[PDB]
């Protein structure tokens, strides 16, 4: 009912961290990221994965590390974990020159094209935005499937704007390191999203001169392709 | 705030 979590290594954990963008894309530079970037890689040191962080990383840059982890031999690690910081859009991450496709850099990680992570969670956390909508809110063959085991943490619901404070980081980032420091040798990692869901939807709200985007919430979306429950301890 |  539960995977193996304990082959010799947890996993890797992947942080791509893309704050300053080529000046010809128009993007922002994204202020607060490094803090998330620094919380994660010591949440999930903590969790006993091995991270590696990669900043300012440009579309091919993104496209050659997910291949090139994803041929690597993942046989005596129990998960797999990446996490992006970026902008993006509605199935989009972009890298610092350009867009990537979130399916293009998942697909190399299917079931039967990264053998040694057959059966295994594989985890993606996205920090990015969905789309431009703003929550307003309210007061008051084979054996298995090639797309089983795969979870996306994404920080925003489906078409909408995700929010980053400069100072504090990303209202989900901040979250989620809050609760699973707190609560990964507790609870089941859906019940720990849910924490993280409750937690950036009541918590959090948005600050802004700009009235069209003051006064704006935020809730996280899971997605779980998981078979079974996840327990870090 | 900033939106990503």
């Amino acid at each position: 009912n539960s995977y193996k979590m304990d082959y010799p290594e947890m996993g890797l954990c992947i942080i791509i961290n893309n704050k300053n963008f080529h000046k010809s894309t128009g993007m922002t530079s994204r202020s607060g990221t490094d803090v998330d970037a620094a919380n994660l890689r010591e949440t999930f040191r903590n969790l006993k994965y091995e991270v590696r962080n990669k900043n300012d990383l440009t579309r091919e840059e993104i496209v050659e590390l997910m291949r090139d982890v994803s041929k690597e031999d993942h046989s005596k690690r129990s998960s797999f974990v990446c996490v992006l910081l970026s902008h993006g859009e509605a199935g989009i991450i972009f890298g610092t020159n350009g867009p990537v496709d979130l399916k293009k850099i998942t697909n190399f990680f299917r079931g039967d094209r990264c053998r040694s992570l057959t059966g295994k969670p594989k985890l993606f956390i996205i920090q990015a935005c969905r789309g431009t909508e703003l929550d307003c809110g309210i007061e008051t063959c084979h054996k298995i499937p090639v797309e089983a085991d795969f979870l996306y943490a994404c920080s925003t619901a489906p078409g909408y704007y995700s929010w980053r404070n400069s100072k504090d980081g990303s209202w989900f980032i901040q979250s989620l390191c809050a609760m699973l420091k707190q609560y990964a040798d507790k609870l089941e990692f859906m019940h720990i999203l849910t924490r993280v869901n409750r937690k950036v939807a009541t918590e959090f709200e948005s600050f802004s001169f700009d009235a069209t985007f003051h006064a704006k919430k935020q809730i996280p979306c899971i997605v779980s392709m998981l078979t079974k429950e996840l327990y870090f301890y | 705030d900033e939106v990503d």
